[PDB]
């Protein structure tokens, strides 16, 4: 039995419609799928490296935002990008900082995916690719506020303010698209056997499997 | 022996949190059986029971040692309620579970053993805390116990009892949570179990039939230790069988339920009538101690059941024995009468002929009083009458053949004398004067005569209440008015007696018809009506002519009650005989009743508001004194009236003698605001010292009702013109006519439904019809006197008698009845119609309307139509009732159409309601949102269509589809993302064109699907927009060009089609404009296909535009789309035809190149008399300020009232009466802290007249430093508890907004005892967490709308609570700068944090602050900005290195605004308002300042010169001190701020 630190490294088992782990496509493929038949807790997959994420502390947009929106005169745009590269600075320096803090339900983190080196992002302006009803969730490298995910309980026996216990099952709720991520049952074409993640209210839980720590 | 430790001993309860329910072991089926007990209450956690108690034994050696629990350790669960151990066996099926959880006698065993296991890391295995979860595990078998869904008592409805199973496999979460139990709980439940063995015992004994004398004492012991213990009194010696309670205990009524004591009692009071003891031996003395034991027995069944719903029921269903044992001296009628006198259900289920005459039997054998008050009460259940059982009675009591068991009255020459019958059928007369005399002097026969004829009297009220006509005819011929009239009057009577014959008066006379609620004024008159010169004595005049009845029959009452009131207040103390307080109360009750049906004059009614002040200056006490402040009010009222009516003589004078001023007019009005019309004789210095001495009281309503007319008494004028601003005069001869014509039937129509009764279940139907029909048509069409006729009806009040007879009661089935229902429910409509007033006035009583019904629905939606004030505000019970019914019954228009005129109302939309409405109908799911998109659904769709080819029904399944796709468009049309879609996922395009382009497609599902496409496709913020790169809307704009095509060919056919017409000019066009009208686009425009339809569209609208058709209207629209069309066909280079070229550049260059004057005078004197008198209405409301300030010179010295005022005890109650009325009368509350506020506010003043009034007023009545003292003074009485409560509890805005204000007017001049008071309390109460919580939300909050602007309630109420927090940290109090930065609480929220952030989202972020901070800075938010500025740099200073270091070091980089607000001029704000931007140059240079006072290091003078370029700094300080034309007439010289930013540039270098 161990608490949840930022900076280990976990593994999220879905255990709702479908039971699987979080898995990524090859390749630049920036889509999130979970495939029931590659393997569970007491068999995990043989590519057990797709399916390691990270804890990260919140990161810092605003700057970063405001110059993509700019860029998307001269001198504003080049003033914007160098605010944009002191926000990254103190944003590392925040998790250099705040590394190894132990992580307590209803509070705000990221989840890198190590293999891509990319963060877990929900977009509420981009509808899922099959289930037009759901949001999207992707991969991004820089990252945006989708990144930011609120820890919440899924079990009764845990409140708000506690902290986080290896081996937990948990809701992974977005802050802006505020929809508990979800493990749709719609099987994608191109790849058999693998289902898509989305955003969508549902009753979806995560159990958190702890791979390494931080002082590891 | 740790109080924070498990123990053995321990009595717990075992908490299942999934579950959410409480282990339980309960026999079922003559066995033990453990469950978890499922509960309906919303709290799942107060579902507490006696049987939920397990005590907890940790196992040792030593068998006679416990010890504290640990991890490690082996417990085991005693059920303390019947003493069985929990424990496992082996499942009788084998479900999933393999042994389940039962409850074994003996625990000697090792099947009852447990162990522990912990949910979370404990600090190792030493102790286990309390409240702690954890998980059970059986040793023996090695398994985990979890909960199953599967019900123990599936055979049975409702199912409450779930079945527990140990499986081997290991479950997280199947935890239980301990929950401690109080040692009253146990005590009781250990008091309970001893009592219930004991009289298990007794029964057992009784069954077998014999028992000893010691046992039969021993259980009469047992019934009274058991009947105090219910009670809940101490045993002083008091008669057992004889105990009143004040409060029964619930926990221990649930006790009693719930472990079989009652049944214990049933048993007892059964078992002998099977025979040991016969009922007709009872009288016996050797059965004396049985029938002492069946009272004991009695007593407690009615103890057990007093205001507890279940146990009454409970008792209840042995209703057969508790009445086969009535009449025998055993006090079971008590009981009965005990439990159906407080629950209607069982009285009207139980009580029936049968029981009636048994009761009448019992009576006409006995003849005892007590008969006769239990059949009264049986009548009236919690001061209600019920008519079933009211009925029943008087049927059964009236009837001739029961005429013996009642006295008779009469009278002789007069004299009354009373005639009955003794028991031995024997006649006895005597008069009223002998009885009464004999009874005082000693005479038990004539005493008991008396009280047998009182509680007759009692009957025969409590029968004729509620207007129980059946009773009344009867009872009026045998008692008339003038025998009531002289017994009451008579003195020699009793004071019980005469309060009987008063009451009886009361509701059997003053209380029929036509008598009825008068209302005091009246807002229309009529002109021929009005009298050139109006006194009290022609006012009393016109109100008797107005009054139908020529000759009163009750001036001999009203002149008894006035001579009475005058004996009553002659005596220095009138309160003083209970007895005569009875006769008092009745007595004001009929002058109350008399006054409200409108029997009294205006001097008749001033006198009785004197003799009623000096009677005045316990709960009958507090009656009457309600009464008479309802008296009060009421006469005020008719005081209003009279001076509306001396208002309109004078107008009228004045207008008659002019026209065959103002200032006469004037002079006039206020020459009546002060003789004549005083309340009191001393100038209302005797009533405003009543309604102070009534708000000292500790009775809620009193105090209530005393504070309303205290604040109504200094707003005479304002009311008063206010009622006059609404005044009708109906001069011409139609409104004349109309007023009589809606006078008679309104009068008619209320007297039907008065007697309604006698015709719902006929004539009545016919004319209740005709008079419906000639209301709706005399409502009138056309707006140029619809509103004259509304404003006629309102002021007749018809929407009363309406609401009447929509709640009339009625049977289904009716045709009649639901035709007039539905005539009535269109009358209320057309009343409804465009009057936000009439609309304002049917929704403050909407609850009839929310009831499932198509007319229902439609009322509400003309209630809510066009009504932008109710449609913000509507509530989201009636959308999620709505929501229901359309769910339920079925899928009606009516519901969409009502959700539509919510969505939309007076143009703009409502975000709130559309998003609520969206999020209800995605919630709801696919049985209200219904969606042809399947292959079958399609063709259904288009069988419909081809179907309603001809036309559309009104009530259709295609008109469903049709008003839910115009409502899903109205919802995404809005500003919200995930709406639009949902939207697009519910309707996919494919499925759009598909249904389009049929052939056979009606233009209704056109125009709707083409808003939809509109406004959930073109315009949307989804960045991967589907609408472009698709040929699904080149196909649509073909089909576009073809219905162009279609209705060009109509109209040259004459066949022109109004609805083609209107979808192809209003959405066509639209959506055409809004797709070439969009960047997007631009790259749409590429392939020769898209050409083709590019110039196909141009011929096709120029074509459309040269023809003539065309209204007026559309040819702007037309032009524009035309415009639009040609600048993206010549920016994609499309070869257009040359001629068109030609026309199109042709139109681009053509495009370039005497009751009128009665009403105008009326709305002028009304004018001026307002604009004249404002300055007086100001006066006379500060006066009440002193009033408050000074309460004590109003009493005399030396009293008690002085004493209590003067200690300040009067603005104490007033304070702590605040919040109780809070959440009852808000607007009471918010009137309490505009005085308060006004009270701590300067002295000012107003003008000669005003000074004069003030002064006058203050004479008659009361016979900085200050501005501190009173800040201390309130905070003393506890005003800073009051605002803290207030801000932490209330949910209204107002309330909050008041709160603040007044916080804010306590903390000004930073008062440090109030500041000091305010830290105490936040560091001490518990709610110091829930106000920095709300504080930070709304914070929050007004952040977000700032960020989503870049106005507003949440951005204006910023800056009060800005202000609080400066005024909080003012005169630099460490000990707050540093409470509001980190709390001592678990959590802490950072306002210096929040505050800075506000700062930066609102100066512009990293934007603004690099050169563009003139962008978002405005006029508006200056003064925020400022005011943020100030709060920051009261921070800052004091100084607080912790604040300075976290604003410098804050992750929103606000210094960099901070330096920019000085740096930088706000080109838009610096050449209108140049004063403002110097301000904010001074705030920021303080606030630069402050954050470098006690600082050494370089760290924030590095950081500031990081944002703060030198050369910059150095040429605005020149500039400013250059600039000196703005000095002019300037508060703030820009020399001051130049030298401040030197200043601070000497610092910085
Ligand atoms: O407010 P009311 O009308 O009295 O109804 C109460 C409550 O709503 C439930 O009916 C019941 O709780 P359960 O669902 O636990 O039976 C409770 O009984 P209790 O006194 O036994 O708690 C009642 O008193």
């Amino acid at each position: 039995s161990s608490f949840l630190h930022i900076g280990d490294i976990v593994s999220l088992y879905a255990e709702g419609s479908v039971n699987g782990f979080i898995s990524t496509l090859g390749l630049v493929d920036d889509r999130c799928v979970v495939e029931p038949a590659a393997g569970d807790l007491d068999n995990p997959p043989k590519k057990f490296r797709d399916c390691l994420f990270k804890v990260c502390p919140m990161n810092r947009y605003s700057a970063q935002k405001q110059y993509w929106k700019a860029k998307q005169d001269v001198v504003l745009l080049q003033k914007l990008q160098h605010a944009a590269q002191m926000e990254q600075k103190q944003n590392d320096t925040e998790n250099k900082k705040v590394h190894g803090d132990v992580v307590k339900y209803g509070s705000v983190i990221q989840l890198l995916h190590m293999k891509s080196n990319k963060y877990l992002t929900v977009n509420k302006r981009l509808p899922a690719l099959l289930e037009k009803n759901a949001m999207r969730v992707t991969l991004d490298a820089t990252g945006n506020e989708g990144s930011w995910l609120f820890i919440q309980p899924f079990w009764k026996l845990r409140s708000n303010g506690d902290n986080v216990v290896v081996g937990d099952k948990v809701i992974l709720n977005p802050v802006n698209a505020g929809q508990p991520l979800h493990a749709s049952n719609y099987e994608l074409s191109d790849n058999a056997g693998c289902k898509e993640v989305n955003s969508v209210n549902c009753n979806t839980s995560w159990k958190i499997n702890l791979f390494m720590q931080f002082r590891d | 022996h740790l109080e924070e430790v498990l123990k053995g001993g321990d009595v717990v309860r075992l908490f299942h949190a999934e579950q959410e329910k409480f282990l339980t072991c309960d026999e079922y089926k003559g066995k033990l059986q453990v469950f978890l007990r499922t509960t309906l209450r919303q709290s799942a956690t107060s579902a507490t029971s006696s049987n939920a108690l397990w005590e907890v034994e940790v196992v040792h050696h030593d068998p006679c040692r416990g010890g504290a629990g640990h991890w490690n350790g082996l417990y085991r669960f005693k059920h303390l309620a019947t003493g069985n151990y929990l424990a496992a066996e082996e499942n009788p099926s084998y479900e999933k579970i393999k042994y389940c959880l039962v409850a074994v006698p003996h625990g000697n065993d090792i099947a009852s053993l447990f162990e522990l296991d912990p949910t979370t890391l404990q600090k190792t295995d030493s102790f286990v805390p309390r409240n702690s979860y954890v998980r059970l595990r059986h040793l023996c078998t090695n398994t985990w116990i979890q909960s199953t869904n599967v019900p123990i008592d599936i055979e049975e409805e409702r199912p409450i009892r779930l079945m527990l199973g140990t499986c081997p496999t290991k479950e997280d979460k199947e935890a239980f949570a301990i929950v401690s139990v109080p040692v009253s709980e146990i005590r009781d439940l250990d008091f309970a179990n001893d009592a219930s063995s004991m009289l298990a015992s007794a029964v057992e004994k009784l069954n077998e039939g014999f028992i000893s004398q010691n046992d039969r004492r021993f259980v009469i012991q047992l019934l009274e230790d058991l009947v105090f213990f219910v009670s809940d009194v101490p045993n002083n010696g008091q008669n057992v069988l004889d105990i009143m309670v004040t409060k029964p205990n619930r926990e221990r009524q649930k006790l009693m339920r719930e472990q079989n004591i009652l049944k214990q009692v049933f048993g007892i009071l059964k078992a002998p009538f099977r025979p040991l003891v016969r009922l007709e031996e009872l009288s016996d003395q050797k059965n004396a101690p049985y029938q002492h034991m069946f009272r004991l027995c009695y007593r407690v069944l009615r103890h057990s059941q007093e205001d507890y719903r279940k146990n009454q029921e409970h008792i209840a269903k042995q209703f057969g024995m508790m009445q086969s044992q009535i009449g025998y001296d055993i006090l079971a009628e008590d009981t009965i009468t005990a439990l159906l006198h407080n629950n209607r259900k069982l009285l009207e289920k139980h009580i029936t002929k049968t029981e009636v005459e048994t009761f009448v039997s019992l009576v006409r054998k006995n003849r005892e009083p007590r008969f006769l008050d239990y059949l009264s009460d049986l009548c009236v259940s919690n001061h209600i009458a019920i008519p079933v059982t009211q009925e029943l009675i008087c049927k059964c009591v009236l009837d001739p053949k029961n005429s013996d068991i009642l006295i008779r009255t009469e009278l002789r020459p007069e004299e009354v004398w009373l005639t009955w019958t003794d028991k031995n059928n024997e006649h006895h007369e005597k008069s009223v004067r002998q009885l009464a005399q004999e009874a005082r002097a000693g005479n038990a026969h004539d005493e008991n005569v008396l009280s047998y004829y009182r509680y007759q009297l009692k009957l025969f009220a409590r029968m004729c209440l509620d207007r129980q006509y059946l009773a009344i005819d009867e009872i009026s011929q045998q008692l008339g008015v003038d025998l009531i009239f002289l017994c009451m009057a008579d003195e020699m009577l009793p004071f019980d007696l005469r309060a009987s014959f008063c009451h009886l008066m009361l509701h059997v006379h003053v209380d029929r018809d036509p008598q009825e609620l008068v209302t005091p004024v009246k807002f229309a008159r009529l002109w021929t009506e009005i009298p050139t010169a109006i006194t009290i004595k022609d006012y009393d005049s016109n109100l008797n002519a107005s009054r139908d009845d020529k000759k009163n029959k009750f001036a001999n009452t009203m002149e008894f009650v006035e001579d009475y009131l005058n004996n009553v207040v002659s005596e220095a103390v009138p309160f003083a005989n209970e007895e005569k307080n009875k006769l008092t109360f009745e007595v004001v009750s009929l002058a109350h009743n008399l006054i409200y049906f409108g029997f009294y004059s205006f001097s008749e009614l001033l006198r009785l508001t004197r003799t009623l002040l000096g009677i005045i200056d316990d709960i009958v006490v507090m009656e009457t004194k309600l009464k008479i402040l309802e008296i009060l009010q009421f006469i005020l009222n008719v005081r209003l009236d009279y001076r509306i009516s001396y208002l309109l003589s004078v107008f009228k004078k004045e207008f008659v003698e002019v026209f065959p001023n103002l200032d006469r007019i004037g002079e006039q009005a206020e020459a009546m605001f002060g003789s004549m019309l005083e309340v009191d004789d001393e100038g209302g210095r005797m009533f405003l010292r009543v309604l102070i001495h009534l708000t000292m009281h500790d009775y809620a309503p009193l105090v209530s009702g005393a504070l309303q007319l205290l604040f109504k008494h200094f707003s005479q004028r304002q009311e008063a013109m206010h009622t006059f601003k609404q005044v009708q005069l109906l001069i011409s001869a139609q409104d004349v006519e109309n007023y009589k014509v809606i006078k008679s039937e309104l009068d008619r129509l209320r007297t039907m439904v008065e007697k309604s009764e006698l015709w719902v279940d006929s004539e009545n139907y016919q004319i209740v019809k005709g008079i419906l029909e000639r209301l709706n048509k005399m409502c009138g069409v056309g707006e140029q006197m619809r509103k004259k006729q509304q404003r006629l009806l309102k002021n007749m009040d018809a929407h009363k008698v309406m609401l009447d007879l929509l709640q009339i009661p009625y049977d289904k089935g009716d045709a009649k009845m639901m035709e007039i229902l539905r005539y009535t429910h269109q009358f209320l409509q057309k009343f409804c119609a465009g009057n936000p007033g009439n609309q304002a006035l049917l929704h403050k009583h909407l609850h009839l309307f929310l009831t499932p019904g198509l007319l229902e629905a439609e009322t509400m939606q003309h209630i809510f139509l066009n009504n932008y004030q109710l449609c913000s505000e509507i509530s989201e019970p009636v959308l999620q009732h709505f929501v229901h019914l359309l769910a339920t019954h079925g899928r009606h228009v009516q519901y969409l159409d009502f959700l539509h005129t919510v969505i939309k109302a007076e143009g703009k939309y409502v975000k709130k309601c559309q998003d609520m409405i969206m999020t209800e109908l995605t919630n709801a799911g696919d049985d209200v949102v219904v969606f042809y998109n399947d292959k079958a659904s399609l063709a259904h769709l288009l069988d419909m269509m081809k179907a309603a080819r001809d036309g559309v029904e009104d009530h259709s399944p295609l008109m469903y589809h049709i008003s839910l796709v115009d409502l899903l468009a109205a919802c995404a049309e809005g500003k919200n993302v995930y709406t639009e879609i949902k939207c697009t996922s519910l309707l996919p395009l494919e499925d759009v064109v598909s249904v389009v382009t049929h052939e056979d497609c009606i233009t209704e599902v056109k125009m709707a699907y083409v808003n939809f496409v509109n406004h959930c496709y073109v315009d949307t913020e989804v960045e991967m927009k589907e609408i472009y790169t698709s040929n699904h809307i080149w196909t649509l704009f073909e089909n576009f060009t073809l219905d162009m095509a279609r209705v060009c060919s109509k109209r040259e056919k004459r066949v022109a089609d109004p609805t083609l017409e209107k979808y192809v000019l209003s959405v066509v066009l639209d959506t055409i404009n809004a797709f070439f009208s969009s960047p997007f686009s631009e790259n749409s425009t590429s392939l020769q296909t898209h050409q083709t339809i590019v110039v196909q569209l141009l011929q096709s609208t120029t074509r459309l535009l040269e023809c003539p058709w065309l209204q007026q209207q559309h040819k702007g629209s037309v032009e524009a789309c035309i415009r639009t069309l040609a600048m993206v066909a010549k920016g994609r280079a499309i070869l257009l035809p040359m001629d068109l070229d030609a026309h199109i550049s042709s139109m681009l260059s053509s495009g370039a190149s005497d009751y009128k004057n009665i009403i105008e005078k009326l709305q002028d004197i009304i004018t001026a008399l307002e604009e004249r008198l404002k300055p007086l209405v100001q006066a006379e409301l500060s006066v009440l300020v002193d009033v408050l300030h000074w309460p004590e010179l109003l009493f005399l010295e030396g009293s008690e009232a002085y004493q209590r005022c003067e200690s300040g005890g009067f603005l104490s109650k007033l304070i702590q009466h605040t919040k109780d009325l809070m959440e009852s009368e808000e607007k009471l509350c918010i009137k309490v802290l505009r005085t308060l506020q006004q009270m701590l506010l300067k002295k000012t003043k107003y003008g000669d007249r005003g000074n004069q009034l003030r002064k006058m007023l203050l004479q008659n009545y009361l016979q900085w430093s200050a501005i501190a003292a009173t800040q201390c003074r309130l905070d003393k009485e506890g005003a800073t508890k009051l605002v803290c409560d207030l801000i932490t509890s209330t949910k209204n805005e107002k309330i909050f907004q008041e709160s603040i204000g007044l916080a804010i007017h306590l903390l000004d001049g930073g008062n440090t005892e109030i500041q000091k008071s305010f830290h105490n309390l936040m560091m001490s109460d518990k709610k110091s967490e829930r106000f920095f919580k709300v504080l930070h939300d709304r914070m929050k909050r007004a952040q977000q709308e700032t960020k989503s602007t870049v106005m507003g309630t949440s951005v204006l109420i910023m800056q009060p609570i800005l202000r609080f927090l400066q005024l909080l940290c003012e005169n630099h109090n460490r000990d707050l700068q540093n409470f509001l930065r980190c709390q001592n609480n678990k959590t802490n929220y950072n306002l210096v944090c929040e505050t800075l952030q506000f700062l930066d989202i609102m100066c512009g972020s990293t934007t603004g602050g690099l050169g563009l901070l003139g962008l978002y800075i405005n006029e508006d938010n200056v003064g925020l900005v400022i005011q943020t500025l100030e709060t920051l740099t009261e921070y800052c200073q004091g100084p607080c290195h912790e604040n300075q270091t976290c604003i410098v070091t804050h992750e929103s980089n606000g210094i960099d605004i901070i330096t920019a607000l000085i740096l930088n001029d706000i080109s838009p704000l610096c050449k209108y308002r140049m004063d403002l931007v110097l301000q904010l140059k001074d705030n920021a240079s303080k606030l630069l300042l402050a954050l470098m006072e006690s600082r050494h290091d370089s760290e924030n003078a590095e950081r500031i010169l990081i944002s703060l370029r030198p050369q910059e700094l150095v040429d605005v300080i020149k500039k400013a001190y250059l600039q000196e034309e703005e000095r002019e007439n300037s508060e703030v010289s820009p020399r001051e701020v130049g030298h401040n930013i030197y200043i601070l540039a000497l610092q910085l270098s």
